[PDB]
RNA sequence: CGCAAUAGAUAUAGUACCGCAAGGGAAAGACAAGCAUAAUAUAGCAAGGACUAACCCCUAUACCUUCUGCAUAAUGAAUUAACU
RNA sequence: CUAUGUAGCAAAAUAGUGGGAAGAUUUAUAGGUAGAGGCGACAAACCUACCGAGCCUGGUGAUAGCUGGUUGUCCAAGAUAGAAUCUUAGUUCAACUUUAAAUUUGCCCACAGAACCAAAUCCCCUUGUAAAUUUAACUGUUAGUCCAAAGAGGAACAGCUCUUUGGACACUAGGAAAAAACCUUGUAGAGAGAGUAAAAAAUGAUCCCAAACAUAUAACUGAACUCCUCACACCCAAUUGGACCAAUCUA
RNA sequence: UAAAUAGGCUCCACGAGGGUUCAGCUGUCUCUUACUUUUAACCAGUGAAAUUGACCUGCCCGUGAGGCGGGCAUAACACAGCAA
RNA sequence: ACCUCCGAGGCUAAGACUUCACCAGUCAAAGCGAAGAUCCAAUAACUUGACCAACGGAACAAGUUACCCUAGGGCAAUCCUAU
């Protein structure tokens, strides 16, 4: 589990998955 | 090892979802780059430094006009993430050898005349 | 120690670096002419530049030389009276 | 002897001059002199790039206070007063500040101005009616 | 030792000029390209190098060949490459010597 | 260096260009000497080049000599007192002209470093800032926990 | 187009002095450093930017030579003058 | 044998304690043995304080692939393929560098093309460029460190030896705390002007270690980069080219 | 010896040779103490030497340490000790 | 690579290739005729050889310096332990 090069980082950084928000909060709505 | 890098063409390829996110068209393309530099050659190989030394860009900012042309292209598809490439725009038209030392380039790239 | 932190700053400054490249991608997947109508249209320019640099570089030689410079060296001692 | 150096007193007199208040024995003995001499040529050139950033973050701490004194951060007056496109600099804002209260006072009042209609233009749907010390004058 | 090809495609090559220093045949003689001891290919006419695939039909006087191409099963061939000169300047010309 | 150099404020002889601009050098002495071969640049000068000056700065009076005999010099003096002395020894007569037109086109104060560039006796129009600017007041002028 | 008292001979002298001896072999005669007048005051390569103001504020890892760069890793320098 | 002394009283002494003290003892005086030699109850012991080879003068300014040094101003080009060597602490050739000179193509580069048994590489029409080859003449560097990557050796580790492609360093400047090797940035001066680049954390042994802060609109700050007013030869080692010049003597 | 890795070809005499043991003796020690002399510290005279880049010469933690970074401390100045 | 696995000691002539220098080495159209270095020695000769295998080769030289002197340089495969 070794250390990245810091720019290898950064890119890893911006590139990291984001989920679609859902519509409605399930919790107060089916 | 490291080695210059092919780009695949299939990156140079306009979407319909492109075309309409920045101010140009399919057909009917455009004469002139103007072309600027926004990153240093030192710290990348060689064969990027002499690119850039021959496109003119060795200066920073300080744009420079350069031909929409193919053999210009695979120059820039090399350097394209050392420099910025705007198409220049003309809605006045090329000046005449009158009106040649009263011309102005704005920001949003139009060359036009007597400012 | 080794590993860093990478702050939200250094994110937005990559996307910034990115989208202008992703704009420089679009203006170059439109060519106004092709490899084949390009081919020769530069052709005398080039020539013609070239013959310049060609006669620049076969132009050396010594400058000439004067009399009047040597002459002016006896200004040296030149005196009222 | 055929050649000596008849005139080292004044090579040694030129070096000197520059040390005269120096403090210590680097004052009058030239071998300490000559390095303590050069340090203060290399950081007398080296610092005026440190006068411009110096008198700069001077005039922006003065800024900070003058426009504090008014309930307006310094982002928001240079960000904004910008976009009522006045040109003013920092060292004249600085000397307006200490030397003109009002003028800056109303200096202030603009750039709140100019923040207030743009935190209305954003809030709004649409392209209503721009603000009017928000519209640009062309050149 | 450096056995690879020495005039690439479309290269003006003059008489004697090596073209390709191998070790196997893996470029054979075509037109106007001769064959050393060594395997070497060398120029016999001035002019133009290209190189072309063509089908392979070894010396009965050798073995090692003819009886491989002798186990091929019905419409099969031996392709090889190949490597040829196309000669660029004419054999001579004719001129005014003598007006009797 | 300017820790180890005088220094001064930016000034002007009697508020020059206040009234009306007057010229300060008010006298140039020139020693040329006949026969020296360092006094050639100043013998041209005097002989080709004195008198166009003299006659474009009336208010100078323009002194030359001929007794220095081995080295020249060009002292000029100024309406504030002071005196300024300039090498012309072995220098042309482009450097000398130069020379003289510097001289004729500054105030005879030290040239050191100037603290300020911009020099203003009447600073503030508004009234200059002090703490109780901007500062408002209350009622009767109590100070904070106050009773009365 | 040789030196001018650290040069020119080593030389005022092969003396003084060193060595048992062979032998070695000098010096000199006509306001530099160091101090005193006047000890010092938080803080730090001793300076620079400055400042009304000496300190206080901000900046600032001595020089030469050797190792791939060397925080001084190591070597050399008390300092002045002359000679090199 | 111990203590003092260690620039000491002394370049081996002082105080005590000790061995011999009619003998192979100790000792004054003159003579002899002379340096690869003498003498030696052999310890490489001693031959005028320093003897595994005295001392002085001469050859001698010994030689030194080793250490140390090498003196005015300013500008400019300028760096890590390799081969042989009683050779790896060095030299010669090449490669690279510099100057002067001649000539005309040099670099980048698509399409085509390079075998049977993944990154890319080679080659050229055009195109962007202005450089490249050749000749004359010299010196200097040469088997460097770190980072990304692909391999071979040691685990796939030991911050490990080696080969290759690239970058940086030995050159400027700003950042990550200090920071040669990461990120940003080069062509140089003056300015009390301006715009930017990179750049902030999330959820065992002397003495913890910036202080703080949950919610006032996202922009601002930030270089020698760039723009601005003026001026311009005026920020690399070894090396190489050039412009000036202090002081002395002579005409 | 309480306890031991130590000591225990024949061949008188001798050894500042090496090892061991009995008995005694004693500040060697358990455990140091007092006094005297020299040294010492002060006054007066005479007066060196190694050493020395410059110093306006702090502590803790980190980096790779009086001097760098981040915290802490901090009026100046002798005299006698100590040795991290 | 003391990394990974094995052996060897006819003449003339355009043009080229090369073991990253040089020295060596290599291919060759046409044309004419037939089908491991240098120096040394013996030599009329046409030319000739061993060593140079430390194989770019001193013509012929080993063991050793505890008496030495000078110039200088100086995140563990196998494992121990706790959850
Ligand atoms: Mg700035
Ligand atoms: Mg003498
Ligand atoms: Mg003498
Ligand atoms: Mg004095
Ligand atoms: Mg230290
Ligand atoms: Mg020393
Ligand atoms: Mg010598
Ligand atoms: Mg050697
Ligand atoms: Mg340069
Ligand atoms: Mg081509
Ligand atoms: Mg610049
Ligand atoms: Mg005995
Ligand atoms: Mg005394
Ligand atoms: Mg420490
Ligand atoms: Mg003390
Ligand atoms: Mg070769
Ligand atoms: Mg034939
Ligand atoms: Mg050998
Ligand atoms: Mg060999
Ligand atoms: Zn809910």
């Amino acid at each position: 589990r070794r250390v990245m090069h810091f720019q290898r980082q950064k890119l890893m950084a911006v590139t990291e998955y984001i989920p679609p928000k859902p519509a409605i909060h399930p919790s107060c709505l089916p | 090892k490291f080695t210059r890098s092919r780009i695949p063409e299939k990156v140079f390829q306009a979407s319909p979802e492109d075309h309409e996110k920045y101010g140009g068209d399919p057909q009917n393309p455009h004469k002139l780059h103007i072309v600027t530099r926004i990153k240093s050659t030192r710290r990348r190989p060689y064969w990027e430094k002499d690119i850039i030394k021959m496109l003119g860009l060795e200066k920073a900012h300080t744009p420079q006009v350069h031909k929409n042309i193919p053999s210009v292209n695979a120059k820039l598809k090399v350097v394209k993430h050392l420099i910025r490439i705007k198409p220049l725009k003309l809605p006045q038209g090329l000046p005449a050898e009158e009106n040649m030392s009263n011309t102005c380039l704005k920001s949003t790239g139009e060359l036009v005349v007597q400012w | 120690r080794r590993p860093r932190f990478v702050s939200l700053r250094a994110k937005q400054n990559m996307i910034r670096r990115l989208e202008i490249e992703a704009e420089n991608h679009y203006w170059l997947s439109m060519p106004y002419m092709t490899r084949e109508q390009e081919r020769g249209h530069a052709a005398v320019r080039r020539r013609e530049a070239f013959e310049a640099i060609k006669a620049a570089a076969t132009s050396k030689f010594p400058p000439h030389r004067f009399i009047a410079d040597q002459l002016d060296h006896l200004n040296v001692t030149k005196k009222w009276s | 002897l055929r050649n000596r150096v008849t005139d080292r007193y004044f090579r040694i007199q030129e070096v000197l001059k520059h040390a005269r208040h120096f403090r210590g024995r680097k004052n009058r003995c030239y071998r300490l002199a000559v390095r303590t001499v050069i340090r203060a040529f290399v950081k007398c050139t080296k610092a005026r790039y440190l006068k411009k950033k110096n008198m700069r973050t001077l005039w922006i701490n003065r800024i900070t206070a003058a426009s504090q004194e008014h309930g307006l951060k310094y982002p928001a007056l240079i960000g904004n007063l910008v976009k009522c496109q006045v040109e003013l600099n920092r060292k004249v804002l600085a000397d307006l500040a200490i030397y003109e209260p009002k003028t800056f006072k109303s200096l202030a009042a603009l750039a709140s101005r100019r923040r207030h209609e743009g935190f209305a233009a954003a809030l709004g749907d649409g392209k209503e009616p721009e603000g009017i010390f928000s519209r640009v004058v062309q050149y | 030792r450096r056995q690879g090809i020495k005039k690439m495609e479309g290269h003006y090559v003059h008489a004697g000029n090596i073209i390709a220093t191998q070790r196997h045949f893996r470029w054979h003689p075509g037109a106007h390209v001769g064959v050393g001891k060594n395997k070497c290919l060398y120029a016999l006419e001035e002019g133009i190098v290209r190189y072309t695939k063509e089908v392979y039909v070894p010396h009965p006087r050798n073995t090692e060949a003819v009886d491989l191409i002798t186990r091929l099963p019905k419409g099969a061939v031996l392709y090889k490459t190949f490597v040829h000169v196309v000669p660029a300047k004419p054999e001579g010309t004719f001129k005014l010597v003598a007006m009797l | 260096t300017a820790r180890g150099t005088p220094s001064r404020f930016l000034a002007s002889v009697l508020h020059n260009g206040l009234g009306r601009y007057v010229q300060q050098l008010q006298r140039l002495s020139f020693s040329v000497s006949r026969d020296g071969a360092s006094s050639r640049g100043a013998r041209e000068f005097v002989e080709r080049e004195v008198i166009d000056f003299a006659r474009r700065n009336p208010g100078v009076v323009i002194y030359v000599n001929s007794r220095p005999c081995c080295v020249p010099r060009v002292v000029a003096e100024y309406l504030n007192g002071a005196v300024r002395e300039e090498s012309i020894h072995c220098k042309s007569v482009e450097e000398i002209s130069t020379l003289v037109q510097k001289l004729a086109d500054q105030s005879g104060l030290d040239v050191i470093r100037i603290r300020k560039p911009f020099h203003t006796d009447n600073p503030s129009i508004q009234g200059q800032w002090h703490p109780f600017t901007n500062k408002p007041t209350t009622f009767r002028g109590l100070r904070p926990r106050e009773v009365q």
